Parts: structure tokens; sequence; C-alpha cells
């Protein structure tokens, strides 16, 4: 079963005394219905669609990497409502092994 | 273009239009059922005219069945998010796709047109013979129906069972829910149409199947080697969205992912062993209704895994968010409404205790609060869960308390007072019955007026 | 479970092992293309289904209830009397089929039959002995049990001998109290 | 009231918790480190320690059955004897057996 | 117990009363728990305990009702359901005096027992 | 293994296990045969379970009757308590 | 504080009701005469031409959009050198207050949680097994009692009278031997 | 964003309308299905038949 | 309906200035809502309901109380004997 990732003794070592845990707001914000301006055509009334998903939006840490929106299943990742042509570039499911090349290296 | 579309997203959409479309058709029925079982007496359907009520019962099953759970749970939601869930681009079989909808609506058109056109008699929704086959033309447009239904169903089953071939991702839950019910349909259903096709035989080229020296039994064999896995097939599909939900919604990863998966195939086999729980009175050898009685408990173990693994998966889940939400409510209520049909189906299971409750209201209560209960809001859930993802609005819904409520408790007015009259006992697909059982039948008819307003509150 | 390709896996050998299994896996499989990747999906796929223990409770419930599903089937072919395979027996009218008759009455008075209807006092309050007396001879005459069916019949006694009422209930008792009457002989 | 708080006091030192044994490989925390987190933090439910959740279950065990006991004994009554069963005439006729 | 026996690097609050707070509150409006149980304007945070100086690891809790009523707010500030009280406070109670928590389980039993005997029987 | 958790399988028969395919397919067989078993050697077996005078009479049968005995409560269990229909009426 | 009347300004009720005035006074379902709009309506909407009369699918307004290098046009990233370092600016979408409407102030804080997962591994097997065979157990337990009651109904009686009973619609039949 | 109807109704507490609204459709339920029945009196209700049922059950032992 | 100001277990630590923030109420305030007459009726809705559900309206009493002493009466008379306390019932 899974428990999470192993945590060694050292790496729980901190570098300075009054390091504590980061307090980044994790809540992406205030939201409700899309609200769309009258003036806008159907053209741009999508482009307005298109910069209201929450799945494009993440929290930064203080060393500058992005927690990115995450779900267990693809369905939260296409656009919200599902475009026509939604996985153009396949997407990428990533596994990890120990196996390694020598190519991949230079000395 | 509308009808050309072959997006598959799109014809998801369709399969959901369609199925609360024909719902209403449904529903209406219940009502006249509800409405004419208020008291003892004629109250909207004649005496002269108490063929129609067999016919309203009837079309009532077939409709709800074939016409709306089976093309909105295993039509509508899996059409949309199983291509996503696979990460592929669109579904396999393009063509195939839109033609099963078209297929749909057109057996829907004629089995209507039916009503109108012809005589309006009834011979249940398990279309028993010799009953079935001395009837009037309105069976034999039946028949097409659910023949023509049938093609829909299996090259859609065909279509699902191909994601196998170029899905890119991992079969989480509720695919393995979909390919299951996908792999009991097309074992279940050739069966199926051989037995209908010797009902049209009997019907329409005199055959002789169904009169002395024939046994009529054998229909309800080969019927409900198809019967019992349908309900599976129907059940299955909520499953799998309940298992998506309650990991979304409490964001927890699930729980024994592969004894869910076993679990789904595990139930599919022994349902596919079991169907002559539905024949215990016809007479049947003693060490048959044994060996049936023994395999049909047994499909509770699995059963039971999946129940208290949904239930871990809720414990313990953060405070802060808010608990609320439509769909979260109707995925919890699942949970709660499915144990009461299960532990109601074992009790019938025992053939000693069938014998009292066969053919009773008893029955109807159990099957009602598995699917006209459980089904439909899991259905609601699957729906609501992806709101944002489908895009429909002009609905109160999404976070609406009163409706929730209203209808859990008005859902179980009408179906619990069932369970009382089926050992009073109050006989099933009859109209008139003995004035002491008024009591309970007049609870059950305000619990589905009810109902029925709480419908209009939503738009 | 080993995390390196390097490190081997225990293969038994016969027609169900880890190598077997390995063998038949990618027989359809468009995903295992060499063999690091290969061994890496087979080995995912072994690691995620046989080294999962509640996996193996399915195996147990599958196996018992295929196993009684085999045998039911076997059973009615070769011992009930009214299955016919073999077609002499329907070539004749029914007074005149003695062989398919044999049959009769060894499948009449199976061993559990004769084993569980003794306990029909758990489930019968007034005169639970009312047919256990049959001077034919086609079925044992019955002696009811002494003791309750184990498990859930926690409302009944565990035996018999502790009811007070039990011995005034029975038919034999029920059958004085209506001959004295001359109600009846039964 | 030197009693209760001498079986209250009795009670409480046997029931203080001692350290868990962690049936989970966690790393030991390195010497000298404080609270690092914050009250924000999603509520861990607050768990009773296994001697008191046993003590207080078993109370509860104790009492339901002892409530049971007394509306046994003495909300409820036995049934009396049923009454004499004497001979009755019944009815001369059936009221629906026609004239 | 989780700050007691299980994890030492979590904020451990004193408990200000083993009874919730009954408070009259107003949709529209947003209320500051304290969770150090310091407060001397209980159950709110009132600018001078470890909460409202964020001393320690406290922070004051957020919190707004749908509807205006009374609510039931946490005095043991370990509830799970906190700001909001759902009985965390006397199952903390019983972790503190386990002699008293028998007593009121017992009787809690007993009646519950009774009453369902009575009407069954 | 019968209504055996094989988290213990694993650990105490590490041999026995080592492969876990083949441990599967014991299961499966093991189950598969003693649910043959049971119908052809527990159901079928004709003129057979009939000894109704060799009913198993365990420890805490006799525990439970001689104590009854000792006392005269067995003696009132067994004694019919009536045997007439109706009462005298006076 | 409320936050719809941060955004009241930006919604002017509504004058038409559905948004649109009667054909008469303005006709929607014609093709918008604008440059640049020969694919929408006057209000707005797709023409029925664009997509459903000359369908680009069908055939229509054949026009490849690959060239003759099998390239397409594709914007690049918003690259900054500095430090010795090629730099990529990502885009950032834009405050939710401009796409939803509520001024993104006073947000209540949810902290970064890893994933709740159950521990202990023995104790979690012992449970799946207990979720698995406790119903195991308790069908066990009704076997038995399905089997006598099964042997109870099937059981050969010394039978003394006979009755038929014959089902028609809709009566029944009753055949009974006469007293001789 | 809402209508009148749902306005006013989400304003209110939930354990103020709902038990009001649960009582009021089953009093409106009961209402529509007692509209075709008024002033119907069947015979076999009234207390001459009601006796008549009590003999039967007397004669019967029901 | 002006509250009234609990102190509590720990009265030292409800001393403090509230200003604007509310100040802590005894609990019969919380039952009864702030003996708000809508949640009064709300409460004698749920229990109107409830007793519905389980033991039917009892509203209907008044009205069918000569129909239950015709009921009675038929049942003394002409039904079956009823012994002790089964006399009590009719149906
Ligand atoms: C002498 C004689 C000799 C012998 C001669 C022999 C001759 C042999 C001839 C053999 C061939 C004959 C047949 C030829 C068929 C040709 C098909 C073809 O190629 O068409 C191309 C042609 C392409 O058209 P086009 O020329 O490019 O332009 C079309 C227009 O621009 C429109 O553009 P569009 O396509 O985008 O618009 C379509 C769409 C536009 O959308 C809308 O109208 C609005 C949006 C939808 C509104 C909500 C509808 C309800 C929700 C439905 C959800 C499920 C939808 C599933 C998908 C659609 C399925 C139809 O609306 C519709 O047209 C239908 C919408 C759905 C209607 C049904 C909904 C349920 C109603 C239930 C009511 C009762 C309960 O197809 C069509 O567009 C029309 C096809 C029509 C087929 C009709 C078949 C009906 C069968 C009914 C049952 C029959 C039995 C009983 C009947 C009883 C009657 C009394
Ligand atoms: C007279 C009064 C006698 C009082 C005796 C008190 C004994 C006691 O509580 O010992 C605890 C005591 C721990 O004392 P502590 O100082 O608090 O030490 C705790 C440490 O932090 C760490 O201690 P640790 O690491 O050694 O581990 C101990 C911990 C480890 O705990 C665990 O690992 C969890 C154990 C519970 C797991 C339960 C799993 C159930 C799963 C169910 C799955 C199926 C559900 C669905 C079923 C569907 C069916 C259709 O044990 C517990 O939490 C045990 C909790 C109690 C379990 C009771 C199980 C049977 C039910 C009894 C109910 C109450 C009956 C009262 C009767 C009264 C008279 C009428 O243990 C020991 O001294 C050795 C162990
Ligand atoms: C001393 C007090 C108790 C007295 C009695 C004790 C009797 C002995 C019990 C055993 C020993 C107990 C020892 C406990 C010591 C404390 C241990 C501990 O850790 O303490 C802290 C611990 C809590 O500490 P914490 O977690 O830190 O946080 C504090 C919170 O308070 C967190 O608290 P919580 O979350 O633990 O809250 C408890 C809550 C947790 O649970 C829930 O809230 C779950 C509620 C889910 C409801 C879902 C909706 C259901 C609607 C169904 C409608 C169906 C209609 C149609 C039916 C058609 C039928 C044909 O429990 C309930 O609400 C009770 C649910 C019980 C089952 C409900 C279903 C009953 C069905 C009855 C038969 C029906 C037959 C017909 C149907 C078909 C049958 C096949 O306290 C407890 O464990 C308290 C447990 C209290 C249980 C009370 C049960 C009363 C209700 C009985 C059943 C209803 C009928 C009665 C007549
Ligand atoms: C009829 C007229 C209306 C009567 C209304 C009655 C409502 C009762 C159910 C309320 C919800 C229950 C619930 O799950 O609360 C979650 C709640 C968790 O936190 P929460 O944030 O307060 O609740 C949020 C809910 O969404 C709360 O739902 P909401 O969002 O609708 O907010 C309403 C709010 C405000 O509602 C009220 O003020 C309800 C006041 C009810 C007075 C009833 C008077 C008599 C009526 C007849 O309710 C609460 O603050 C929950 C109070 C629950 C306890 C009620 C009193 C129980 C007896 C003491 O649980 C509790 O506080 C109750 C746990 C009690 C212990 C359970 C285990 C005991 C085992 C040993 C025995
Ligand atoms: C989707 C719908 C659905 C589902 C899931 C089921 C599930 C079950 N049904 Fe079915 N049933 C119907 C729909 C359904 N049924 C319909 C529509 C009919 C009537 C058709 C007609 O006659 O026209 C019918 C009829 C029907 C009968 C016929 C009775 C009669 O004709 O008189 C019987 C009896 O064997 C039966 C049994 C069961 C059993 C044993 C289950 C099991 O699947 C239940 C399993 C679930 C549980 C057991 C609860 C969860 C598990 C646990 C909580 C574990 C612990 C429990 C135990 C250990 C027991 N059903
Ligand atoms: C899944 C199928 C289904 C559904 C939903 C229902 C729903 C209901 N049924 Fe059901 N019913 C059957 C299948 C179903 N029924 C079958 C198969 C029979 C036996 C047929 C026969 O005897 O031959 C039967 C029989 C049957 C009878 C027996 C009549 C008789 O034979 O004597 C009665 C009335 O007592 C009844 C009443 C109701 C009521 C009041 C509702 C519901 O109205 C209760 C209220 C619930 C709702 C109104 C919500 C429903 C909404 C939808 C279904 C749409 C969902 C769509 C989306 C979510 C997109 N039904
Ligand atoms: C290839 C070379 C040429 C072969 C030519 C073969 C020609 C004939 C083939 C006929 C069909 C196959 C069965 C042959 C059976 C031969 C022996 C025979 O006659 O058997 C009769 C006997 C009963 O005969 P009666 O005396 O009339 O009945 C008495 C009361 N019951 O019937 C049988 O045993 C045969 C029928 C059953 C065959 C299958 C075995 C039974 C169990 C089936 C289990 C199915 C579930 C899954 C099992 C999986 C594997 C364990
Ligand atoms: C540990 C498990 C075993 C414990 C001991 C069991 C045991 O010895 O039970 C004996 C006891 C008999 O004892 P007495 O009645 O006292 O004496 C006999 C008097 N004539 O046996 C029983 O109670 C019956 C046991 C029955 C087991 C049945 C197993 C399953 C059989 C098949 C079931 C049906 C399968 C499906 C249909 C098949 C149709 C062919
Ligand atoms: O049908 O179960
Ligand atoms: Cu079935
Ligand atoms: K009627
Ligand atoms: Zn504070
Ligand atoms: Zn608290």
């Amino acid at each position: 079963i899974y428990e999470g990732q192993t945590v060694q003794e050292s790496e729980l070592i901190p570098q300075e005394d009054d390091w504590v845990i980061e307090e980044t707001n994790f809540c992406l914000g205030r939201n409700c219905y899309v609200r769309f301006r009258e003036e806008d055509d159907l053209a741009r009334r999508a482009l307005h669609q298109m910069d209201s998903q929450l799945n494009k939006m993440h929290t930064r840490l203080r060393d500058g990497t992005v927690i990115p929106y995450m779900s267990f299943h693809p369905d939260e990742m296409v656009d919200r409502p599902a475009p026509i042509h939604t996985f153009s570039e396949k997407p990428l499911l990533k596994w990890t092994w120990d196996e390694t090349y020598e190519e991949a290296y230079d000395d | 273009f509308y009808i050309l579309v072959n997006n598959n997203k799109r014809i998801g959409i369709y399969y959901i239009k369609l199925s609360i479309i024909i719902g209403i058709l449904g529903i209406v029925l219940s009502y006249i059922i509800r409405v004419e079982l208020y008291n003892s007496g004629n109250r909207i359907i004649k005496y002269d005219n108490v063929n129609y009520y067999n016919m309203v019962i009837t079309l009532h099953g077939l409709l709800m069945i074939f016409y709306i759970i089976m093309p909105g749970l295993y039509g509508g939601i899996p059409l949309y998010i199983l291509p996503i869930l696979s990460v592929i681009t669109d579904i396999v079989l393009p063509r195939i796709n839109n033609i099963s909808i078209i297929i749909v609506l057109i057996s829907y058109i004629v089995v209507i047109n039916s009503i109108v056109i012809e005589y309006n008699i009834g011979t249940g929704w398990t279309l028993y013979p010799p009953l079935s086959i001395i009837g009037t033309v309105i069976v034999n447009m039946i028949l097409y129906g659910l023949i023509i239904i049938g093609i829909s169903s299996i090259i859609s089953a065909i279509n699902f069972m191909n994601i196998l071939i170029v899905i890119d991702g991992i079969i989480y839950v509720y695919i393995w829910s979909i390919i299951i019910t996908s792999v009991l349909l097309i074992i279940s259903l050739p069966i199926l149409n051989g037995i209908l096709l010797m009902i049209l035989s009997d019907i329409y080229f005199n055959s002789i199947y169904f009169i002395l020296n024939g046994d009529v039994v054998l229909y309800q064999h080969l019927f409900w080697y198809f019967g019992h896995p349908e309900v599976y097939i129907l059940i299955l599909p909520a499953f799998g969205i309940i298992s998506i939900i309650l990991s979304v919604l409490n964001n927890k990863i699930i729980f024994g992912m592969k004894s869910m998966i076993l679990a789904i195939i595990m139930i599919s086999i022994l349902g596919s062993i079991v169907w002559a729980h539905h024949i215990y009175t016809v007479g049947l050898e003693l060490d048959t209704k044994i060996y049936f009685n023994n395999l049909t408990l047994i499909i509770s173990i699995p059963t039971g895994n999946k129940i208290y693994n949904w239930i871990i998966l809720y414990i313990g889940s953060y405070n802060i968010l808010y608990n609320g939400y439509q769909s979260l409510i109707f995925s919890i209520m699942f949970i709660i409404i499915f144990i009461i049909g299960g532990i109601t189906g074992i009790i019938i299971s025992i053939d000693i205790i069938d014998i009292g409750l066969h053919d009773t209201y008893y029955i109807v209560s159990h099957f009602h609060y598995i699917l006209s209960i459980g089904a439909v809001i899991s259905l609601l859930a699957g729906i609501l869960l992806l709101k944002d993802i489908i895009g429909y609005y002009n609905v109160i819904i999404k976070i609406n308390k009163y409706f929730g409520l209203l209808l859990f408790i008005n859902i179980n007015i009408i179906f619990t007072p069932q369970f009382i009259i089926g050992f009073n006992v109050m006989p099933r697909r009859i109209l008139e019955y003995s004035d002491n059982i008024i009591v309970w039948n007049l609870i059950s008819s305000i619990g589905s007026i009810s109902t029925i307003l709480i419908l209009l509150s939503i738009f | 479970p080993p995390t390196r390709l390097s490190t081997p896996l225990y293969s038994e050998g016969g027609a169900f092992t880890v190598n077997w299994w390995r063998n038949r896996y990618g027989l359809y499989s468009r995903r295992q293309t060499d063999p690091m990747l290969a061994e890496f999906l087979f080995r995912q796929q072994v690691k995620e289904w046989f080294y999962d223990v509640p996996s193996y409770n399915y195996a147990a419930l599958v196996g018992l209830a295929l196993g009684i599903l085999v045998a039911v089937i076997w059973r009615h072919f070769l011992f009930n009397p009214d299955v016919y395979v073999r077609r002499q027996e329907l070539r004749k009218m029914w007074p005149d089929r003695h062989r398919q008759f044999a049959y009769a009455v060894p499948y009449l008075n199976p061993q559990l039959k004769n084993l569980l209807l003794p306990y029909k006092n758990s489930f019968i309050d007034n005169e639970p002995d009312y047919a256990d007396y049959n001077p034919v001879g086609l079925r044992p005459q019955r002696v009811m049990a002494i003791r309750r069916i184990p498990g859930f019949f926690w409302a009944i006694p565990q035996y018999f001998f502790e009811d007070p009422l039990y011995t005034s209930c029975s038919t034999k008792n029920m059958q004085t109290i209506y001959k004295k009457l001359g109600y009846s002989e039964l | 009231a030197a009693v209760r708080s001498q079986i209250e006091a009795a009670v409480y030192k046997w029931t203080r918790p001692r350290p868990p044994r962690l049936g989970v490989a966690v790393p030991r925390s390195p010497p000298g480190t404080g609270i690092l987190f914050h009250t924000n933090m999603q509520t861990i439910r607050y768990s009773l320690s296994p001697k008191v959740w046993v003590l207080v279950t078993g109370a509860a065990l104790v009492g339901v059955f002892s409530g049971q006991r007394f509306a046994q004994t003495v909300l409820l009554s036995k049934n009396p004897p049923n009454p004499p069963r004497y001979r009755e005439k019944p009815p001369v006729r059936h009221p629906h057996t026609p004239d | 117990t989780w700050t007691e026996i299980w994890w030492e690097h979590d904020p451990t609050p004193k408990v200000a009363q083993y009874r919730p707070y009954v408070c009259t509150v107003e949709s529209g409006k947003v209320y500051w728990w304290c969770a150090c149980g310091e407060s001397k304007t209980q159950p709110w945070v009132d600018g001078h305990c470890k909460c409202s100086k964020r001393e320690g690891g406290f922070r004051p809790r957020r919190w707004e009702p749908e509807h205006d009523g009374v609510r039931l707010f946490c005095g043991c500030k370990s509830c799970f359901s906190s700001p909001t009280w759902n009985g965390g406070c006397f199952t903390k109670w019983m972790q503190s005096n386990p002699a008293g928590g028998m007593l009121y389980c017992f009787a809690a039993a007993f009646g519950f027992g009774t009453l369902t005997v009575y009407r069954k029987f | 293994s019968i209504f055996t958790p094989m988290d213990w399988m694993f650990y105490y028969f590490p041999n026995y296990s080592r492969d876990k395919v083949a441990l599967m397919a014991r299961q499966i067989k093991i189950h598969f045969a003693i649910g043959f078993a049971l119908v052809f050697l527990v159901y079928h077996p004709p003129y057979k379970g009939a000894d109704y005078g060799n009913f198993h009479k365990s420890p805490l049968y006799w525990y439970k009757y001689n104590q009854l005995e000792r006392s005269g409560q067995l003696q009132e269990n067994l004694r019919i308590k009536r045997d007439w229909f109706y009462d005298e009426d006076p | 504080k409320s936050y719809y009347d941060d955004f009241k300004d930006r919604l002017k009720p509504g004058k038409y009701t559905q948004g649109r005035c009667p054909q008469s006074e303005g006709d929607y379902r014609q093709e918008s005469k604008t440059i640049g709009r020969e694919h929408l309506n006057d209000d707005g909407t797709r023409s029925k031409r664009y997509t459903v009369k000359e369908a680009d699918a069908l055939g229509y307004h054949y026009h490849p959009p690959i060239d003759k290098k099998g390239q397409v046009y594709v914007k690049g990233p918003n690259t900054v050198i500095e430090r010795g370092q090629t730099w990529i600016k990502g885009y950032e979408l834009p405050s939710m207050e401009y796409t939803y409407g509520p001024k993104q102030e006073d947000i209540p804080f949810y902290p970064r949680v890893k994933l709740n997962v159950w521990g202990n591994y023995n104790l979690v097997m012992k449970v799946e097994f207990l979720f698995f065979y406790l119903p195991t157990i308790i069908v066990f337990g009704i076997c038995i009692p399905v089997y006598t009651i099964n042997f109870a109904q099937e059981e050969v009686i010394y039978t003394t009278m006979t009755v038929k009973v014959t089902g028609r619609q809709w009566y029944w039949v009753y055949e009974v031997e006469s007293p001789t | 964003d809402f209508p009148w109807r749902w306005g006013f109704v989400a304003e209110k507490p939930f354990w103020v309308g709902a038990p009001i609204l649960v009582l009021g459709v089953l009093c409106l339920g009961h209402i529509i299905q007692t509209m075709g029945q008024i002033g119907v009196r069947p015979k076999r209700y009234t207390p001459e038949w009601v006796e008549a049922t009590k003999e039967r059950e007397r004669a019967e032992n029901t | 309906y002006t509250p009234s100001f609990e102190r509590g277990l720990n009265p030292e630590l409800t001393s403090g200035d509230y200003g604007d923030m509310p100040k802590p109420q005894p609990l019969i305030d919380f039952f009864t809502q702030n003996r708000n007459p809508w949640f009064g009726f709300a409460m004698f809705c749920g229990f109107n309901f409830l007793w519905w559900a389980f033991f039917g309206a009892w509203q209907i009493r008044p009205l069918w109380a000569s129909q239950r002493k015709s009921l009675a009466e038929a049942d003394r008379l002409y039904g079956p004997t009823k012994y002790g306390v089964g006399k009590k019932y009719i149906n």
C-alpha cells in the first residue's frame, strides 16, 4: 500500500534554526460563474473562457517552483467546457525506474 | 450539423438528453400507476379499460430499463469521459457511435407510435408466454423495439471493448466497470435475441414452442439468462461513477483498487450464473433450487467488499472542504440506499422466503431502491460532477440541499410502504386491491405526487 | 518484488508460473516493443495483481463457485432421472423405461437431505414432526434433531431438552388431544 | 468526595498513554526540533488512547445491557396465564349462506 | 492524542473550556476563532493571545456562517470540525478524566438501553 | 490456503510463495477441488446420513444435560404440560 | 463586505427577453455584412452557411493550412536572457476578478498537505481480510438453514387426499374426489 | 444571479425552511389526490357494511 | 431577544472586551435559535411530520371520532370475541 515517500533523518535537518513550514495559501481564489462581457463576441468570449481555467493555475513556492492543479484522473485536464478536440499531443504518463545507459552521460 | 455529428462527447450529451425526454414519458406512466393505486375503486382508468393499466406497467418497466437508465449510465456518461479517462483523442469507432444513438431514438418512436395506433394491452416487461404470444400487434411492435435496441447495445459494447487496444494510460476502475458491462452484454444479448426470435416465431410464424408439449418455462430460462445480467449491466456503471466521485471529492486515492476491479469481475461471473432465482416458484428440482440459492448469496461477498471500500474513502476526509455539494451527497446517499436494496435482495434470495414474497410489492420496492433511487441518483451525481466539463446551466442543482433532502424523504415514502404490503400481501401487476391495503398504498401515492413536484424546482 | 531488471524473478515449472505468464502476457500488446520496456511492463502488472494480498481472496471465491457449478452440472447429467442424453429409453413409452427408473430412488435420497431434515424443529414451533412418519418406505423415517441449527438461531434454546414447551407441541401430544375429542385421526 | 477524587486519580494515573509502537517505517525527528507547523493545517481528529477507549466503551456496554435489564424487570411485565379455553357456541349460520 | 503521544511538531492548544461556546452569528460577517485557548474574548481572538501575535504556530481560524443563527463553537480547541463543535470537547474531557468519562457513558448507555428496550420489548 | 490472510502465507512460507503466479493458481485449484468434493462427497452420497440414533452429543450437551438432570428441571421440562383441549367451566 | 458590489457596474441589467430584439426590429438570422465576419450572423452566432450548407469538412472552401515546407505558424515563448542563461517566462493567467468578478482578497487559507493515506500495512491487510470474510461467514451461516428449508418443502409426505387446481382466464377450476 | 423564488428560499436557514417545505409538499400531494373524490361515499364503508364484515370474521375466526 | 452573557466554566477567558464580536450565551438559546418564532414553527413542523411517519398524523382523529365509535361498537357486538387487553384494540 502507498504510505508516502520514505524520509531519512538526514533530510529532516534544517540549515537554520528559524526554519518553519512555509505558509503559502493553496486556495486559488474566489470564483463563481464565469462572467462574460456583453461587448465580447463569440470569438472573444471563447478567449475569456480559456483564460478562466482552474487547471491552468498553480501555486509558486519560495524557491520559484510551482505546484500545479493536479487530479487523479485526466478528465480534469481538458478545458472546461470540453473542446471538440482535446488531447492533440498525447498526454505523457511518466514512469520512473532505476535503469540507466552510458550514452546519456558525459565525463 | 446536429444529426451527422460523430464527436464522442456530443453523442454522450445526446444520450443524456434523450434519456431525460424518454424519462418524462416514464415518470408520467409511474404517476398514472400510483394515482390509480391511491384507493380501491377505479380512479383514472375505467374497469373496461383495464388493459391500459397492463400496458402502462409494461411500458413503464421497458422504457425505464432499456430507454432511460441504460442509455444514461452506459451510453451517456461513458461516451463523454471514457475516451478522456483513456487519454485517447476520440472513441475507436466514430461512425458506429453515431448510428447507435440514432437507433435508440428510432426504436423509441416505434414504441410510442404503437401506443397511439395499436390496441393497448400488456403482458409485463418480462413478456412471459403464452400471454405474450396470444396478444395483439402492440406486442409485435414492442418486440421490434427490443431487437433494435439490442443492436445498439451490442455495437456500443464492441466500441468500448476496442479501448483496450488504444488506451494510452492506466485502466481506471471506472474503465474496468464499463469493459465488464460490455463483456456481459456480448455474452447475454445473443441469447436474448434467440428467445425473442422464438417469441416472434410463435406470434408471426405459426411456431408451437409455447403451446402444450412445448415448455413455456424454457422462455423464462433464456429470458432471465439475460435478465439478471441486465440488472448488473445497469448497476456496474453506477458503481464505477461512485468510485470516481468519492475519490475526487474527498481527495483520497481509491483504497483497494485491485480489489474493486476484481470485485467487479467477480460480480459479473456470478451474475451470469444465478438467473434462476427469478424462477423459484415454477417448480424446479430441489438441487437446482439449492445451487441457485447458494450462488445467489455468494454475490453479496464481492458486492460487500466494494461497499466497505467506499466507506473508508469518505472516512477521514478534510473537514474544511464543504460537504454539501449535491454530487457528494448523492454519492453518499447511494451507499446508504444500495445497502437497503441489496439486503432485501438477500432476503428474497432465500427461496422459502421467496415463496411468500414472489410477485408482491416487496420485489417492487427492492428493485426500485436500487434502480429508481440508487441508479438515478448515481447518474445525477455523475452528471453533477461533470457540470463544468459538460457545461450545462440554467438549473439550480449543484448546491441545493432542499432538493436532496426532499428527494430522499419522498422517494422513501413511496417504496418503504411497498415492503410492508409485501407481507399483507398485495400482488404486483394489479390495479384493484382489498380495502385493508389502502393505507399503505395511499401513503406511497402521496409520496409519488410529492416527488414529481420537487422535479419542477430544479429549473 | 524486485525493483531492478537485473535481478531475475523466480519461476516454478508448469502451466501457470511466472515464466508461463511472461510468454503470453505480451502476445497482444503493442506497448512491449523491446526487452527493457517489455520486462518493465510485465513486472509492473505482476507487482500490481499477484503481489496484492486481497486479490487472493477473490481467487478462492471464483474457484469455490466454479467447482460447485461444474459439479452440479455434471451431477444432473450423470444421475438426475429426468435428464436424458442416451435415447434407448426415449424410444419407448413411459411404462417401459426401467433403466431410467433405476435412478429415481437413489436420487431421491441424497446424503445432505437425510442429514439436515431432522433440523426442521429449529424453524417450526408447532408439530415440527408433522411429516416425520411415512409408511411407504421411499424415504427414511425422520427423527427430530436434539440441538438447534448452529449459527443465528438464538431465539430457540441451544438444546431442545432445555425448552419447557417442546414436548407438549409435538405431533404426538397434539394427536392425543384431538383424538380425545374425536376431532381427527392425525 | 474523598473516595471520588481517590478513584479519579487512580484511574487517571493508570490510563496515561505510553508512546505508540509505530507500525510504519518513519525517521527519527532531528534532536531539538520544535513546532514547525501551524494551526491552519487540516485538523487531525483527536483520538482517545487505547486504555481510555476500552474503559469508556466498556462502561457504555455495561450501561446499555444493565439498562435493558432494568426495563425488563421494572418497566415491563410478564404475561399472565392465558384465559381458560371454555367450549363456546359457534354462530348458527354463515352470514352469507343463501336462505 | 495526536499532539500528545504521536507528533511533537504541531502546536498544542490549551483547553479553554470542555464545553462549547454558544454564540449568535450573522451571514456575511467573518469571525476569527482562538486556536490556543488563551484569549479572554472566547471563542474569538482578542488581539493579545498567541493566535493574534502569530506565536508558536498559532493563527486565528477564519470562519463564516452561511445563514444567520446560533452556532456552537469549540472550547476544547481540538474538535475535528473546529471552529464549530461536534462533540470533541466531551471526547477530549474523557481523555483528561477517564473516570468521569465512564460515568457519563454508562449513564447515557443506560438511558438508551432502557428506552429502546421499553419500546420494542 | 483456506480462510488464510495471504500476508501471513507470504511471511511464514516464503519459499512456497516465491512464484506468486503459481501461488495464485494453487489458490484457485484448491478451492475448486473443495467445491467439487462438497457436492459429490457431502450432498450426493446416496442412502447415507440417516443414522438418527447416532446424533452427535457434544461435551456442552452433556454439561447442560447433567446440570438439569441433577435438579428436577429435566423431568419438568420433558413433562407434557397439557394434553386436553378444553378447560372445565365451573 | 459584499463582493457583489465590487463588480455591480459590469453587470448592466438587460432590456430584451432572452437578449434579442424581435426579428422584425433586427434580423439576427441573416449573415453579417461586416468585413471579416462572413462566417457569423448579425447577433454573433455562426451562420448556417459556414457550419452546414458549405461546411469545409464536406469539400467546400478547400484551403490546405500546411505550407510547402510542412510547417504551420507557431508562436514562440517569451524568452529573456539573463545571468548568462536563456530563460522562458511563463504566461500567468489574468486575475480571477477579471474573469469571474469577485475581488481576490480575504481568501481563506487552505494549506498544502500531502495525500491522506491509510497507514500500518499489517493492520490494513487484516481489515481488508475482514471486509471480505465477514460477509463470507454470514453467507455460510445462512447456507445450512437454506438447505434445511429447501429439503423441507421437497419432502415425500403420506398425503391421503388430492385436490386438482386448474387456472383459466379468468377463474380457478377445482377437481375433487367425490365421496362414495 | 438567481430568480426571486430561489433568492427567497436560499436566504432562510436550511432547518427553518426544510421542515416547513417537507410538510407543505406532503400536504399538497394529499390535497391534489382528494380533489377527485369529494363527496364519494361507497356503500362498503357504511356502518351497516362494517358490521356485516365483523359478523363474517366472527363466523370464520379470521 | 437580547440574550444573556454566559461566562462559562472559566470566567477569566470571557473577561475581555468583545466589542462588535458576539458574546457567549446560554445553551437554551441554541435550542430555541434565539426564540425565533419561525424556528419554533419549524420545530413544531418537525414533530408533526415525524409523528405522521411513525404513528400517523393523528390530526384526522377529531374527524374520525364518530366513525371510530361505530367501528368499536361493531367489533364488540358482532366481531370475534376479544380477551383481556385485546378488547382495547378494534380493527
Ligand atoms: C440494478 C438492479 C438490481 C440489483 C443490484 C439487484 C441485486 C440483487 N437482486 Fe435483484 N432484482 C432486480 C434488480 C436488481 N437486483 C429487479 C429489477 C428484479 C425484478 C425483476 C422482475 O421480477 O420483473 C429483481 C428481482 C430479484 C429477485 C426475485 C424475487 C422474486 O421474483 O420474487 C431476487 C431473489 O433472488 C433478487 C435478488 C437479488 C440479490 C440477491 C442481489 C444482490 O446483488 C444484492 C447484493 C448487495 C448486498 C447483499 C448488500 C451490499 C453487501 C453487503 C452490505 C455485504 C454484507 C451483506 C451480506 C453478507 C448479505 N432480485
Ligand atoms: C430504472 C427503471 C425504473 C425507474 C426510475 C422507476 C421509477 C419509478 N417507478 Fe417503477 N418500475 C420499473 C422500473 C423503474 N421504475 C420496473 C422495471 C417495473 C416492473 C414493471 C412490471 O411490473 O412489468 C416498475 C414497476 C413500478 C410499479 C408497479 C406497477 C405494477 O406492476 O403494479 C410502480 C408503482 O407502484 C412503479 C412506480 C415507480 C415510481 C413511482 C417511480 C419514480 O417516479 C420514483 C420517483 C423518481 C423520479 C421521478 C426520478 C426518475 C428520473 C429519471 C428516471 C431520469 C434520470 C435521467 C437522468 C438523471 C439524465 N414502478
Ligand atoms: C472425435 C471422435 C468422435 C467422437 C464422437 C462422439 C459422438 C457423441 C457425442 C455426444 C455428446 C458428448 C457426450 C457423450 C456422452 C457419452 C456417454 C453417455 O451416453 O453419457 C450419458 C450421460 C447420461 O445418460 P443417461 O443414462 O441417458 O441419463 C441417466 C440419468 N441422468 O450423459 C453424459 O454424461 C453426457 C452429457 C454431458 C456431457 C458433459 C459432461 C457433463 C458436465 C458438463 C459440465 C459443464 C460446465 C463446465 C465444465 C468445465 C470442465 C470441468
Ligand atoms: O435480478 O436480481
Ligand atoms: Cu436476478
Ligand atoms: K384503484
Ligand atoms: Zn488564541
Ligand atoms: Zn472542542
